[PDB]
RNA sequence: UUCAAAUGAGAACUUUGAAGACUGAAGUGGGGAAAGGUUCCACGUCAACAGCAGUUGGACGUGGGUUAGUCGAUCCUAAGA
């Protein structure tokens, strides 16, 4: 299968870029039926597809 | 298994058609016999009348087949909308007078009706149909039974479909007990043998869809052209038996009827009083496609029942669409109009505000319909007529590559890969050319007879019956043949039908 | 015939006067050297974890030691070469130094 | 955990029992297309087995071509015969 | 670009209708000297000024 | 196209390269008997011209829609 | 050549 | 097939007009049909009988 | 650069995930002018091309897509014609 367009549409729908948004991969097929950006949301709430949280930049040295 | 729960849903499921059925005859007589309704505004309240009636008793039930109501040359599919009155007006405004009464809704006199609807509860469901006729009223009499019997093909139809449809009761009431047969131990040959000499006797040919088969849960043949199957046991009567017949999957030899066992019967004939000649009985699909030709012989219209695969999937982009899918297949796998799915339809009370909340909505269905159509989700189950074609055309055919002709652009698959008969090499596409190209573009007229009967020791046969089909008394000729063993044996049968026994289930007050 | 063993392995002396920038995959095909060695079977597969465990220090810092549980395996497939295979671990735990490979239930 | 599994089974509706094994319905047509779509290759050509014998023909004839290693049927570089700057102490032309 | 001229653009539109394949119902024709076409484009290859 | 009728109550149509909004809008008004709100044009990459029309809120986009075929 | 067999009978029965 | 310019020759100005205006009318009717089936052959008679009826009105 | 799984006849090169690294705000980022012209996006999809490979692609086949009273041209004049 090609998640390809899923994760880009998944990054410009959650407003992050693709190197933070995750898929699953047990729901590989789940995921290549969707074509659109509703399916992408109902994945995102779901909890098919999540956000990762952002890399630290601690400043307590500083 | 026949349980007394699957047996009960049966004759509850069978005995709202036949008072739908009666409801629609009731109907028919106050309009045109008796001192004006069309055809789709009796579909509808018949569909709303059934459903009424559905919800008192009873997780998946509902209407099977909708009501569909073929004039005088569709072997099946006509059973149109409100939406399309007008559209088929200016569509087939240029063409002549032939298929007035399904292109108007105004029935006309002489005008051979075939009635035919289902209901289900649970998938176990009940089929049935009836070839009526119009035939002018009496009005110096004073109860006015209307005036003259039928006489021509049409009478010759009728016979041979209600005497068809005794006489494979009968044989299917024997498969009970291994004996009360004349010997002149059930088998699709017998069936097949009966029903084509009877067939003969009238000068009726058998139609391509009729058939007899088995039936199980969610398995009845509703579709019969569409969707596949590897357990069908069953007779059928197309093209490929007709040359065969002429010379001298679904197998007839390994095929012995059994006790406990529900069947659909179905049988169609078309009629031959002109002709002249040998020749066969094929089918064409008609399209909304008013440019593809210039004859006026031809109709136009759009099929209103559809039927969804439900193995594919596919994300729409519209909302109404999406809506539409879900309201679809929260229903079951059996065909289905756009009016069936909506708020208003069963018309607990009925005006004609209720009837524009239901055009709305069809203006919207028809949208949504549009993309789940073009995607491959949803289909349209044809409306097909009867079509005759002499053998001298088809002998004399060109067909530069046989067994490899498909159609490549029919939609369905199914109708595609058909050859109809291998013998000739011939297949569907080429015989639609043929079919076309010639002035003997003789289209027949059809009649059918559908009933669902089960076998435990009795023969209990859920549909028909006298209040339902009894005929219109009629004058025909070619009155069966005697002096043949098939025919000794048919009256044998139906003498001895009077003491087997034949339980019948009746209509709802 | 199958059975699952505890194993440690020196890296060390396997990867002795490596390139820093092949250290860590040459870790990876010596260790499915290792297992082909003890249980015989060519189709070796690791685990991400010990992929993890391996690549954690980088390229150039593998462990020196690493302490493995090595276990032969039936192939269910529908028909293939190699009807065994074996499937490798990392055992998480204080040291893997003073230790010496059991065989477990 | 026995609440939830209880809750988690099914009832086997009849879209599963007709259509489950089966598939293929409106099979796969050539070139991915909807039922509205328009391609061009093949509407003129209505039977498959013509199909097939056009198509074998383009393979047919594809090969002188393929041989040249172009990428396509776009693909016309013409090469000239020779040229003049690779022929010819001072100022030379290339280094 | 992107501020074309309509002149540009209505020579890009006969570029994109010329820009196809040739159909298959001209192979099967009595006495077809045609096998593709000669006359293709790609924006990559060949530049059309 | 399809999407638009219900989103915003707009018909598409294919129309003259020689036209403009006004002709447009006085077409459709002639043809298909509606009252008109706005109309929008682009050419399209195969030389053609497309033209969203939106209707106002009184006449309906699905009854045209239904009227013509599609 | 079946087919001109097949051909021939069809033609015999349909003449009579 | 389509109409025929004898015919047409009898025939009077208002009645041309109507024709003409009926037949632009089936002209756009079968230009929706055109998008769903490619082929459709109704439409060259149609288009024809429009130039026919032109042709008789400027005569 | 690596590990597993998925897809597939076939995976060093495709997809997802798990790791390790890199550009390091005068970027391997996000947008534009000239030029190009559909290369954008989707669905199928491997004969030729991508100096290995290929299930992948700016390739091949078929479609979809560019909505302005307010952004620009249009108007003004500059050197000049």
């Amino acid at each position: 299968a090609n998640l390809r367009t899923q994760k880009r549409l998944a990054a410009s729908v959650v407003g992050v870029g693709k190197r933070k948004v995750w898929l699953d991969p047990n729901e590989t097929s789940e995921i290549a039926q969707a074509n659109s950006r509703n399916a992408i949301r109902k994945l995102v709430k779901n909890g098919t597809i999540v956000k990762k949280a952002v890399t630290v930049h601690s400043k307590s040295r500083t | 298994i026949l349980q007394e729960s699957v047996l009960n849903k049966y004759r509850t499921a069978g005995q709202i058609a036949q008072t739908a059925l009666k409801y629609v005859t009731s109907l028919i007589n106050d309009s045109y016999h008796s001192k004006q309704l069309t055809v789709p505004e009796l579909c509808l309240l018949t569909d709303s009348f059934i459903l009424t009636r559905l919800e008192q008793y009873y997780n998946e039930r509902g209407i099977a087949i909708p009501t569909t109501i073929d004039i005088d040359q569709i072997s099946g599919g006509w059973c149109p909308e409100i939406d399309d009155t007008q559209n088929l007006l200016n569509w087939n405004k240029g063409k002549d007078s032939t298929f007035a009464s399904s292109v108007t809704g105004t029935l006309r006199p002489g005008d051979l009706v075939k009635i035919t609807l289902g209901v289900h509860i649970d998938g176990y469901t009940s089929e049935v149909s009836h070839t009526m006729v119009i035939y002018p009223v009496d009005e110096t009499k004073p109860i006015l039974q209307p005036t003259g019997p039928l006489l021509g093909g049409k009478a010759d139809a009728v016979a041979a479909a209600h005497i068809a449809m005794e006489t494979v009761v009968a044989l299917l009431a024997c498969a009970l007990t291994p004996e009360k047969l004349p010997a002149s131990g059930i088998t699709g040959q017998l069936i097949r043998t009966i029903v084509d000499t009877i067939a003969r006797s009238y000068n009726c040919g058998v139609v391509p869809g009729s058939r007899v088969r088995r039936i199980r849960r969610f398995l009845a043949g509703q579709n019969e052209g569409i969707v596949a199957e590897r357990e069908y046991k069953g007779v059928v009567w197309t093209e490929s038996h007709q040359e065969a017949d002429l010379l001298s999957a679904i197998p007839s030899d390994d095929f012995v009827v059994q006790s406990g066992e529900v069947y659909l019967i179905d049988l169609k004939m078309a009629s031959l009083e002109h002709c002249t000649k040998k020749g066969l009985v094929t089918l064409e699909t008609v399209d909304s496609y008013t440019g593809k030709s210039h004859k006026a012989g031809e109709l136009i219209a759009r099929p209103g029942a559809y039927v969804r695969d439900f193995a594919q999937t596919h994300i729409l982009k519209l909302k109404t669409s999406r809506q539409l899918l879900t309201k679809i297949d929260k229903q079951g796998v059996y065909p289905f109009k756009l009016s069936h799915l909506s708020s208003n339809f069963p018309f607990v009370h009925e005006n004609e505000e209720e009837l524009q909340s239901l055009k709305k909505d069809l203006k919207s269905f028809r949208l949504g319909m549009s993309e789940i159509s073009n995607n491959y989700l949803c289909v349209e189950s044809p409306i097909q007529i009867a079509r005759w074609v002499p053998w001298d055309h088809i002998l004399k055919a060109t067909n530069p590559n046989g067994n490899l002709s498909y159609d490549a652009t029919s939609t369905l698959t199914l109708p595609g890969h058909e050859l109809p008969l291998p013998k000739l090499g011939v297949s569907a596409i080429k015989l639609k050319s043929l079919m076309n190209s010639t002035k003997e573009s003789i289209s027949l007229p059809v009649a059918r007879e559908c009933n669902t009967i089960v076998l435990c020791p009795e023969l209990l046969r859920l549909t028909g019956g006298s209040k339902t089909c009894q005929p219109s008394w009629i004058h025909s000729q070619h009155e069966l043949n005697p002096q043949d063993s098939i025919v000794q044996g048919i009256f044998q049968l139906a003498t001895l039908a009077k003491d087997l026994l034949l339980k019948e289930t009746q209509p709802m007050k | 015939d199958v059975v699952t063993r505890e194993y440690t392995i020196n890296l060390h002396k396997r990867l002795h006067g490596v390139s820093f920038k092949k250290r860590a995959p040459r870790a990876v095909k010596e260790i499915k050297k290792f297992a082909k060695l003890h249980m015989g079977t060519d189709d070796v597969r690791l685990a991400p974890e010990l992929n993890q465990a391996i690549w954690k220090r980088g390229v150039k810092g593998v462990e020196y030691r690493l302490r493995l549980r090595i276990s032969r395996k039936r192939n269910e497939e529908e028909d293939a070469k190699n009807p065994l295979f074996s499937y490798v671990e990392p055992v998480l735990v204080a040291s893997a130094k003073g230790l010496q490979t059991v065989v477990v239930e | 955990q026995n609440r939830a599994a209880r809750k988690n089974r099914y009832v086997e509706r009849g879209s599963d029992v007709v259509f489950g094994d089966q598939d293929a319905l409106t099979a796969s047509t050539e070139n991915g297309v909807k039922l509205r779509q328009t391609d061009r290759l093949l509407d003129g050509v209505a039977d498959g087995s013509m199909r097939s014998k056009a198509d074998r023909m383009a393979k047919m004839e594809r090969r002188e071509r393929n041989r040249h290693a172009k990428q396509g049927e776009s693909d016309r570089h013409n090469a000239v015969s020779l040229s003049k700057h690779l022929f010819s102490v001072g100022k030379t032309d290339f280094r | 670009a992107a501020q074309k001229s309509f002149r540009i653009k209505q020579k890009m539109a006969k570029a994109k209708k010329q820009n196809r394949p040739l159909p298959q119902w001209i192979r099967l024709r009595t006495n077809n000297t045609i096998r593709y076409n000669a006359k293709r484009r790609n924006w990559r290859r060949t530049k059309m000024n | 196209a399809m999407k638009k009728v219900e989103d915003g109550n707009i018909l598409v149509f294919q129309v003259s390269m020689k036209a403009n909004k006004y002709q447009i809008k006085k077409a459709v008004k002639e043809l298909y008997e509606v009252d008109v709100l706005k109309v929008n044009t682009l050419v399209r990459p195969n030389g053609t011209k497309k033209a969203y029309v939106r209707l106002t809120a009184d006449y309906d986009a699905l009854d045209i829609a239904n009227r013509i075929g599609y | 050549s079946s087919l001109t067999l097949v051909k021939e009978a069809l033609w015999s029965v349909i003449d009579d | 097939a389509g109409v025929k310019a004898y015919e047409l020759r009898t025939k009077s100005k208002e009645q041309l007009a109507s024709q003409l205006v009926d037949l632009k009318k089936e002209l756009a009717e079968l230009k929706v049909q055109k998008l769903s089936r490619p082929s459709l052959p109704k439409i060259k008679t149609v288009r024809k009988s429009i130039a026919c009826v032109l042709t008789v009105i400027n005569e």
